[PDB]
């Protein structure tokens, strides 16, 4: 039925997409204050 | 890339997202599965996920996407185990975590001789103020 990888797997699925919004977010900002600094 | 086993091991994953069974993952959907997992993520965050991963454009996250997002894991699965073997050549009594004798007993077996206090230096340089290394810091450690 419902395996523990079936779950394991959609657990590691949000912690891969936690951490790819986390990384884009941050880059985001830091191209933007690099984007104001060169003005 | 991905035998028949493996496409019908996601396809459970991803069906346990898709709460209406529509053949896609939504945005409500994405962030309730990762909300009641602990991971909290903003309204921002969702929205720039639904944009990178449903490359489709119809805010809705098909298996073939699913797939290509969790496809490095695959890729990595060798590299994960040697990671975690390499750790236990260090971390003899198997409690996860590698302290400055067990550093030392691999600086003895690869021939370099060094003081114990070298060594409680060299464990110190990547500790966090930790008396010893976990599996997180051994990777982190790893990632220039
Ligand atoms: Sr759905
Ligand atoms: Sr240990």
């Amino acid at each position: 039925r419902l395996s523990f990888k079936t779950v394991a797997l959609l657990v590691l699925a949000c912690v891969r997409m936690k951490r790819i919004a986390f990384y884009r977010r941050s880059d985001d900002n830091r191209l933007r204050i690099l984007r104001d600094r060169i003005e | 890339n991905l035998t028949e086993e493996q496409i019908a091991e996601f396809k459970e994953a991803f069906a346990l997202f898709d709460k209406d069974n529509s053949g896609s993952i939504s945005a409500s959907e994405l962030a309730t599965v990762m909300r009641s997992l602990g991971l909290s993520p903003s309204e921002a965050e969702v929205a720039d996920l639904m944009n990178e991963i449903d490359v489709d454009g119809n805010h809705a996250i098909e298996f073939s996407e699913f797939l290509a997002l969790m496809s490095r894991q695959l890729k990595c699965n060798d590299s994960e185990q040697e990671l975690l073997e390499a750790f236990k050549v260090f971390d003899k009594n198997g409690d996860g975590l590698i302290s400055a004798a067990e550093l030392k007993h691999v600086l003895t077996s690869i021939g370099e001789k060094l003081t114990d206090a070298e060594v409680d230096e060299m464990l110190r340089e990547v500790s966090d103020g930790s008396g010893e290394i976990n599996i997180k810091q051994f990777a982190a450690l790893l990632s220039k």
